[PDB]
């Protein structure tokens, strides 16, 4: 619950008051000027992220992370630009040189704490 | 929201766990008050020795037989969870308190049951 | 068939269980 | 022991009961019943059922049993069913294969299978009659194999 | 020939065994 | 390590319950753990070996004190053909007067004992139960030395190095001499001793046995070669077992065939047989080198074998490696052996029986079979599980460079081609006949049925000498080479055991034999077409062939590329354990409905009506369980009232198998969601509020969970029915 | 028919797509590779086929049951 | 090499591996996958137009 | 956390990104593929595992190759 576990207070604002569908499910009120929400999981913030964006213009909004200890977090966007969209601020991490065609076999990873991909 | 009302909070305020204070020892010893007078009742109509003299006695060796894995689950789940030792029913003391309380509590409340199945 | 012999065999898997707990909490 | 079948006495004991057992609904019509000619031609057809079954082997069970040795005793039993079906499939799936193998160059091959070129279907139909020596002169000539083609990792 | 010995290992074994197994094994989950 | 799996903390991280139910299936996979090395491994299963054999022994000592102490052995063996054997005693707090009086067969109310341990006991020559508490006590000292071995093998001072354990060269040596060689024939020195006297009257315990030679001249002047002696004075026939009249003294005469009155083996036929297989083995376990190094290095045994044709890659180069080094292959070798001695011990115990009134009790040999069958279909699928575990978790394609495995894995699509057409032609060419012979039988006519004669296996009892059939050849001809080759030694007793037609061995046969044993064939080629499949392709798929890298029993690839339910490793056995249960479910309903077509006497009944499936369904499956389902009725009940209750018992747990087969996770997973809002929103309640995360099972686990209760519900529903049907219709 | 549905609701197309495919081995190996090429079933498809057998099946085990049933006295 | 050739593959993880197919675009700007490569037959992800390396490029005559 | 990683066949069509409804994967340009992007998993934390990035990458066989690993509460996605 909300005193132990993180919960997901989604903050964004608009313009016209709208309806959209909470993912606890129905509609909702959607306050025209400023509005947060909280949350019980991130799939669905942000697939009300999606829920909204692909319908129109929220901009401006991200779901502050209330993480139990009492502060928030901000991810999506963090450097303020969509994600699929490129911006030159982010370090890739999570890759290797080739396929999986050169990855290693697991008989050469038995009895060791590796990867079948980390060569 | 709904079925959280004032007599709903009026209801469930006064109960034996959400009164104020009372001692875990009293506190259990209500709730096995309550329980060991009630589970008597379905072991002499229906148990398997209503058919001898022996109708209330196995009311009571049957239902202290179910009281003994009642407590002693209670004995488990205050020995797992609740671990600190704030000393209240979220303890590890005042819970195998309440189990104590539920187990003296029961008991005399088998008892008072056998008693009053002689009227 | 007889009395004291079950007696004898129970104690000697009690010994056997003692064992099987002393390899117990040691793998 | 697989006696003669034409002689079993197990065997002769079912035709006296499947004739009589079919018999007795026969005595239920009249004789000018179209029901009553039908078993007329059932009762035919279970003297000739039993009668065209007289070179096969019925054992002590009474029921034709079968021998898939090749003994050219019993190669109407088996082997000339066989070479004889052998044949029906070699025909089927020498038609299939060429037709595949005609539709694999074509404008578009996946609308081919679709609805089927009933010209060059009905010509693969046909002209897949001989295949042993047409199938063997494509062997022959290192066709109807292949190599190099799809696998997993190794 | 024993014969009163199942009605001690029997119980003993069936019902209150699976109580201190349950006991050892799932506060052994924490221990 | 800190929290329940206290071996991997990649588990105890994980809040819900999915440590509890990965905690423990993979508490035994000591290959994937935390910190376990190399050496670390072998020192945990060699203790825990020691472990497992104490629990065999604790078994065997179980049954032991139970026959010795509640059963009714020697009442058993006053009069072994009326008796029926008893199991250990009751206590029930259940039964409340009217199953009391449905046991009693004595003062204890015990279950009948359907295992055949008193026959084999009997054959042992264990005609007391004093020596039965001596062998339970004999037993428990014997359990009670393995776990100390198992203890002593952990203490640090004791733990092997790595070496000891790749010293396989020489743990065949120690095995095929000792644990085969020096075993069996210890155990001629039990036969000779104990079985070859108390067979024959003389009762010899431990007492006299030291005083009294089984043959009355033996051992000084017996050096000589003059053997005959020994083999001297044959049991003929007028010999009813365990007395000490109409009886010989010889002691390694080979006989052949059965007694005459017992329907069992000649124990001297026993004794002679694992004397010569003593010696053979002790012959074979003088094989390998060693520290002396008289013998074969194991590395030239395997190299040297490379074809000059270059057909069979570049030789077996590597695969020494891959035993040594691997483990599952090795494990995928043990089970195979093993499975296949299971199998054929299932093809003998009942085909030649070995032991004193069996043939005579028809239950325990149906429930022996059974038993063995299960069980040896269980052993090939783990085979081929730890085929897949050693394709996965254990292959090194690069010391195997064009190895022998490599071209296996290489032509793979050959082999899984020709197991789907194998299995496409039986199971066009069984279903295609039983549904002709069903249709054609339906429609007033057994005779336009297809039956074809089994000559094949005819021929080969031909060939064993069963003269029923008019093929007259080695066996069944007097005057071929055979026969006359062997005209005193073992032929003239054992044609008798093969011409007569009430015992089990070579039995008369009609078409069903043709029809099922295609059937079975098709069972066999269907399940290593899973088996092969998931332990070929268990490394790499054209749909992933990045399955090496997920381990073995991953649940999927997701919806990916057309979806991906159930790619990994685990679907071989987990379709092969479907198909395990149909194929030893059709052979142990045809071995069943054939012995309860001899036994009963109609193998007409079988012959004429098993060609057809509602001659099974008919003729065996709704007739036979006529005894189990009338095992209690709402006028009372009997002694199989437990066997209809463990029937109704084993559809309910084969039916809930289907709950988790069909119906897959994430219904559970947003139905334990609102489960979970139901007690987190209720009163008097939400206080009691869970430590581990209520999670519905994940999908290895689904599968699994839903295969265990098929399998505990098919066997159990199954050795419900042959105990049920044959206790039925005899006892 | 009832029997034949725990076929398709069991297993699943992640078993059948690479079976199928080790068979499509052995038609490019005889040229007789199907232009259509050939999947599995999908998953939708893959469990609602066991559906309608198990229904098939399971249905007309009770029809056969009831009209043999009543039909041989009634 | 050029666009239109009729290149088969030699990576094992190609689902085309060992099967022919036709060059669509190569780029010359030391992309370590340039050579896009599209083939009559379909994958599982519905999908032929692939792209591949230099040295899983080999031409037929 | 359950270990995505994102190998060099990836040529930055990114429907991944736009796959996944968690956030985890964002385009980081990398001058080697023609769009010069390639993408990246920094936020596995939050990672379901759900692969319904996988399903949407239209690569030779899957750049983006997502290997279940750690099972936190996130990572599991339940509600409570
Ligand atoms: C073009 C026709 C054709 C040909 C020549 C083959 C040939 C072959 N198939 Mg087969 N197959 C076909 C169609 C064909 N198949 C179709 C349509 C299916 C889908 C049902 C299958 C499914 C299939 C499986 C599942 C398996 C084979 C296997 C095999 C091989 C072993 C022989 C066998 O048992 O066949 C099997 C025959 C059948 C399953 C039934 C026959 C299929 C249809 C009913 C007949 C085909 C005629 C065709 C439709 C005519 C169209 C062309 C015409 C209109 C112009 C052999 C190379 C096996 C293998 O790999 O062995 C090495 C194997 O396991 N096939
Ligand atoms: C595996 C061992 C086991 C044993 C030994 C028993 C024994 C018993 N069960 Mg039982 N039961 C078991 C497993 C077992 N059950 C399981 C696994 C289930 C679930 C399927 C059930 C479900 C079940 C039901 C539903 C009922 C029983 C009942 C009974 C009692 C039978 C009534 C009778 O005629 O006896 C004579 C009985 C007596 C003389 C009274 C003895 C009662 C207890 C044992 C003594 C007093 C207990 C004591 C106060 C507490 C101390 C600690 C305790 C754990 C011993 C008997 C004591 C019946 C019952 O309730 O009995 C009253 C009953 O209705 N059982
Ligand atoms: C000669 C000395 C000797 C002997 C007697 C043994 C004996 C044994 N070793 Mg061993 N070992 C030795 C030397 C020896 N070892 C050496 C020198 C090394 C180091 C190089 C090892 C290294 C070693 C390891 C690493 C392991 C063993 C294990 C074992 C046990 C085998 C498991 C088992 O019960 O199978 C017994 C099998 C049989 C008796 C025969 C089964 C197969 C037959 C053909 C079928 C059944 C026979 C018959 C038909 C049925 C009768 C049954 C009845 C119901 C009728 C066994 C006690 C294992 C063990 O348990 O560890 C503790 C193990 O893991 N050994
Ligand atoms: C494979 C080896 C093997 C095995 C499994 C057995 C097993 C057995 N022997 Mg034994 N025995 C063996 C070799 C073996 N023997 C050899 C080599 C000798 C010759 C010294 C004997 C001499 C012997 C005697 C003299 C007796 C047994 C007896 C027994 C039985 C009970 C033993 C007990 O209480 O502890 C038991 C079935 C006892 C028995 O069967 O009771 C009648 C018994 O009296 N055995
Ligand atoms: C490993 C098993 C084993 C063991 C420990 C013994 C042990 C013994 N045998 Mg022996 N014996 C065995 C197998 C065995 N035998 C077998 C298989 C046969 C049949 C060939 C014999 C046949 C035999 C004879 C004929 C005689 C012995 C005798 C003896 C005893 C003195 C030598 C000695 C206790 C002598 C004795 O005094 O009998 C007890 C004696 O005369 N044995
Ligand atoms: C001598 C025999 C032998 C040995 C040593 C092993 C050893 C091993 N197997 Mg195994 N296996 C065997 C036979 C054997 N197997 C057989 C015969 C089969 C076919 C049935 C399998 C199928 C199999 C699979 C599919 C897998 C293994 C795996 C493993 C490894 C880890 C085991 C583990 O973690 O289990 C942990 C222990 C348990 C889960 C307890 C077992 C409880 C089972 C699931 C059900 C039994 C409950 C029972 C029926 C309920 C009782 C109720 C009553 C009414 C019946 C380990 C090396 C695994 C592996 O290496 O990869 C991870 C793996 O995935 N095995
Ligand atoms: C009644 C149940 C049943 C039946 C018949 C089958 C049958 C088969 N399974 Mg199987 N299976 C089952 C249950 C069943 N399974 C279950 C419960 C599981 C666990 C999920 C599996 C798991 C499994 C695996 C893992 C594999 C098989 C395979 C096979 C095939 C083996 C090859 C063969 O014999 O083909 C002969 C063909 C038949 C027996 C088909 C039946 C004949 C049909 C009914 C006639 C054709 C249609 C007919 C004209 C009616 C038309 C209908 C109308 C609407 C017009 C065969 C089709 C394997 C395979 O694909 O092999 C190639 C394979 O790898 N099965
Ligand atoms: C994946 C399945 C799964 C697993 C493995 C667990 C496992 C666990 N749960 Mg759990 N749970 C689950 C699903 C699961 N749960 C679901 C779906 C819910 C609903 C949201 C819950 C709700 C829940 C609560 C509310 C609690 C647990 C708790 C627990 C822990 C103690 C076991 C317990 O209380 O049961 C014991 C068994 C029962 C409660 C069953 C009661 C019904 C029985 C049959 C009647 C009694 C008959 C008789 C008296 C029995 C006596 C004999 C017997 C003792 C031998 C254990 C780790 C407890 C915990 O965390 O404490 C530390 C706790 O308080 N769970
Ligand atoms: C239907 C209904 C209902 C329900 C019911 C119920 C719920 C009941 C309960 C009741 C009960 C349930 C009762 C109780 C009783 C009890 C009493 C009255 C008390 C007394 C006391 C006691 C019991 C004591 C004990 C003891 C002893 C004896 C000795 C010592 C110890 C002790 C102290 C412990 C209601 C009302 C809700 C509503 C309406 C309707
Ligand atoms: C996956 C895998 C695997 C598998 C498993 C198994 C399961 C196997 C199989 C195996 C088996 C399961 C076996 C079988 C065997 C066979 C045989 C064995 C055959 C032959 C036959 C014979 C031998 C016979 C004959 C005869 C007679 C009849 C009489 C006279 C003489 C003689 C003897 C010749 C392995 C580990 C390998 C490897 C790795 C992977
Ligand atoms: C067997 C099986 C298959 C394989 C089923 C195959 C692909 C279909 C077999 C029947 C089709 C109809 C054969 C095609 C033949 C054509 C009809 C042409 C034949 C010529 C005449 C009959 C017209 C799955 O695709 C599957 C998917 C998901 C879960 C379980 C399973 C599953 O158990």
């Amino acid at each position: 619950c909300a005193e132990t576990e993180e919960k997901y207070a989604m903050t964004w604002s608009s313009d016209q008051q709208h309806i959209f569908e909470m993912p606890t499910g129905g509609a909702a009120v959607m306050n025209s000027g400023d509005n947060l929400l909280y949350l019980a999981r991130k799939e669905q913030a942000l697939a009300l992220a999606t829920q909204l964006r692909t319908q129109f213009k929220i901009q401006d909004y991200k779901i502050y992370r209330i993480f139990p200890s009492g502060e928030v977090q901000y991810l999506h966007p963090k450097d303020g630009v969509l994600p699929y969209q490129v911006n030159k601020g982010r370090e890739q991490v999570g890759r290797v040189k080739s396929t999986i065609g050169k990855n290693v076999n697991p008989a050469q990873v038995k009895f060791t704490s590796k990867a079948t991909y980390d060569r | 929201p709904i079925n959280s009302s004032s007599l709903t909070r009026a209801y469930l305020s006064q109960l034996p766990i959400y009164r104020r204070g009372v001692s875990p020892f009293l506190r259990g010893l209500e709730i096995g008050m309550a329980h060991g007078y009630f589970l008597i009742g379905p072991f002499v109509q229906l148990g398997p020795l209503r058919n001898t003299d022996i109708k209330y006695l196995a009311g009571l060796l049957s239902a202290i037989g179910l009281i003994v894995i009642l407590t002693l689950g209670m004995l488990l789940y205050g020995a797992v969870s609740f671990t600190n030792d704030s000393q209240d029913l979220e303890s590890v003391d005042g819970w195998r308190q309440l189990a104590s309380g539920f187990l003296l509590g029961a008991v005399g409340g088998a008892g008072f049951a056998y008693l009053l199945l002689t009227l | 068939i007889t009395d004291n012999q079950v007696f004898v065999a129970l104690i000697m898997a009690l010994v056997c269980g003692y064992l099987a707990v002393k390899l117990a909490k040691q793998l | 022991v697989l006696t003669p079948c034409q002689q079993s006495e197990a065997f002769h004991k079912r035709e006296i009961n499947e004739v009589r057992t079919l018999e007795n609904r026969q005595a239920n019509y009249e004789a000018n019943s179209p029901s009553y000619l039908a078993l007329q031609s059932q009762i035919d057809q279970v003297h000739k059922r039993f009668d065209k079954y007289g070179t096969l082997l019925c054992g002590q069970d009474g029921l034709p049993h079968l021998i898939t040795d090749g003994d050219w005793r019993h190669a109407r039993e088996f082997t000339i069913p066989a070479l004889l079906f052998l044949y029906i499939t070699g025909w089927i799936g020498w038609v299939g294969r060429s037709y595949l193998k005609y539709t694999k160059e074509t404008k578009n091959p996946t609308e081919q299978e679709i609805i089927l070129d009933v010209p060059m279907a009905l010509k693969y139909m046909l002209s897949g009659f001989l295949w042993p020596l047409s199938a063997w002169q494509e062997y022959r000539s290192g066709q109807l194999l292949a190599k190099e083609d799809e696998i997993t990792v190794s | 020939s024993a014969s009163y010995l199942p009605s001690i290992l029997v119980p003993t074994v069936g019902l209150i065994l699976p109580f201190a197994s349950m006991a050892i094994l799932f506060i052994a989950i924490e221990k | 390590a800190t929290k329940f799996p206290k071996f991997s903390q990649a588990l105890a991280s994980d809040p819900t319950t999915r440590r509890i139910w990965y905690g423990i299936a993979t508490a035994h996979d000591f290959e994937s753990h935390d910190g376990m090395t190399e050496e670390n491994l072998y020192q945990k299963i060699f203790a825990s070996h020691f472990g497992h054999l104490a629990i065999i022994f604790l078994w065997t000592s179980g049954n032991l004190f139970h026959v010795a102490w509640q059963g009714n052995f020697e009442q058993w063996v006053a009069n072994p053909l009326k008796t029926k054997p008893l199991a250990h005693a009751i206590w029930d707090p259940h039964f409340g007067q009217a199953a009391l009086k449905a046991f009693t067969r004595g003062d204890t109310v015990a279950n009948i004992s359907y295992s055949g341990v008193y026959h084999w006991w009997y054959t042992i020559g264990i005609r007391n139960n004093v020596e039965l508490y001596t062998g339970a006590l004999g037993l428990l000292v014997l359990s009670a030395v393995f776990l100390l071995a198992g203890w002593l093998h952990i203490q640090p001072k004791f733990k092997p190095s790595l070496s000891w354990f790749k010293n396989n060269e020489s743990r065949l040596n120690h095995h095929l001499a000792g644990l085969f060689g020096v075993s069996s024939l210890a155990w001629t020195g039990h036969l000779v001793h104990v079985a070859i006297p108390a067979s024959r009257g003389q009762h010899v315990g431990w007492d006299n046995f030291i005083m009294t030679p089984p043959h009355p001249a033996g051992l000084q002047p017996f050096f000589t070669g003059n053997w005959s002696v020994y083999a001297q004075s044959p049991d003929s026939m007028q010999h009813v077992f365990g007395t000490s009249q109409g009886a010989g003294t010889a002691i390694l005469t080979f006989l052949g065939g059965f007694h005459p009155q017992t329907q069992s083996l000649w124990l001297t036929d026993m004794a002679h047989h694992h004397l010569a297989i003593a010696v053979i083995f002790i012959v074979a376990g003088h094989m390998y080198r060693t520290n002396f190094g008289i013998g074969h290095n194991l590395k030239t045994i395997l190299e040297a074998h490379r074809p000059p044709s270059g057909r069979l890659g570049k030789g077996h180069i590597g695969i020494y490696q891959t035993l040594t080094n691997s483990l599952h292959f090795q494990l995928g070798l043990a089970l195979a052996s093993l499975s296949v001695v299971t199998s054929l011990v299932a093809q003998h115990m009942y085909a030649m029986p070995p032991y004193a009134y069996m043939a005579f009790d028809y239950v325990t040999q149906s429930a022996l079979y059974t038993h063995h069958q299960y069980i040896a279909g269980l052993l090939i699928v783990g085979a081929f599980a730890h085929g897949a575990i050693f394709f996965i978790r254990d292959y090194d394609p690069e010391q195997n460079q064009d190895n022998v495995l490599a071209r296996m894995l290489a032509h793979k699509e050959a082999v899984i081609s020709h197991l789907s057409w194998v299995s496409l032609f039986l199971g066009f060419h069984t279903l295609g006949l039983y549904v002709h012979n069903d249709v054609v039988v339906a429609f007033g006519n057994p005779e336009k049925q297809i039956l074809i004669e089994p000559i094949f296996a005819q021929w080969i009892q031909a060939t064993s000498g069963k003269m029923l059939y008019g093929f007259q050849v080695l066996l069944s001809s007097s005057t071929s080479n055979a026969s006359v080759a062997a005209q005193q030694l073992w032929l003239p007793g054992w044609l008798e055991a093969v011409n007569n037609e009430s015992n089990s061995l070579f039995l008369t046969i009609g078409p069903g034999d043709f029809l099922v044993h295609h059937a079975i064939a098709l069972g066999l080629h269907t399940t290593t077409l899973i088996l092969v499949k998931g332990a070929l392709d268990a490394r790499g798929s054209k749909l992933m062939p990045d399955k090496k890298d997920f381990g073995y029993s991953f649940p999927c690839d997701g919806p990916g590329r057309g979806g991906t339910c159930d790619i990994s490793a685990w679907d071989a056995f987990y379709l092969a354990m479907f198909w395990m249960l149909n194929t030893i479910g059709w052979v142990t309903f045809y071995w069943h409905w054939k012995h309860l077509s001899l036994w009963q006497g109609n193998v007409a009944q079988f012959n004429e009506s098993s060609t057809y499936l509602m001659g099974w369904l008919r003729d065996y499956l709704w007739l036979n369980s006529s005894p189990l389902i009338n095992g209690y009725n709402p006028y009372g009940m009997n002694s199989l009232a437990v066997w209809s209750w463990m029937f109704l018992f084993a559809h309910l747990v084969w039916a809930t198998g289907f709950m988790f087969l069909i119906s897959w996770r994430g219904y559970w997973q947003e139905l334990i969601e609102t489960l979970a809002w139901a007690h987190e929103r209720t009163p008097l309640a939400n206080l009691i509020r869970w430590k581990d995360k209520p999670v519905a099972l994940s999908i290895v686990q689904a599968r699994l969970v839903g295969l265990v209760h098929f399998t505990v519900g098919y066997i159990l529903t199954y050795a419900a029915f042959v105990i049920a049907s044959t206790a039925g219709k005899f006892s | 028919v009832w029997a034949f549905s725990l076929m398709f609701l069991f297993s699943g197309r992640g078993y059948w797509q690479e079976l199928i495919e080790s068979i499509v081995w052995a038609h490019n190996k005889l040229k007789v590779a199907p232009a259509i090429a050939p999947r599995a079933l999908s998953i939708t498809q893959g469990r609602a086929v066991g559906v309608a057998h198990y229904l098939l099946g399971g249905i007309a085990t009770t029809w056969a049951f009831f009209l043999a049933r009543i039909i041989a006295v009634g | 090499i050029k666009k239109g050739s009729l290149v088969k593959i030699l990576r094992p993880e190609s689902f085309w591996y060992n099967e022919v197919g036709t060059v669509v675009n190569v780029e010359t700007s030391k992309v370590l996958y340039p050579v896009l490569v599209r083939f009559d037959k379909v994958n599982y992800s519905g999908l032929n137009s692939t792209n591949f390396s230099l040295d899983e490029l080999v031409e037929i005559k | 956390a359950h270990t995505v990683k994102i190998y060099d066949n990836c040529i930055g069509c990114t429907q991944c990104v736009r796959a996944c409804p968690l956030d985890v994967l964002e385009m980081v340009p990398w001058d080697g593929c023609k769009a010069g992007q390639m993408a990246s998993a920094p936020r596995t934390e939050d990672c379901v595992g759900c692969k319904r990035c996988e399903t949407a990458c239209p690569t030779d066989f899957l750049s983006i190759r997502v290997y279940l690993g750690g099972e936190t509460t996130r990572s599991m996605g339940l509600a409570y």
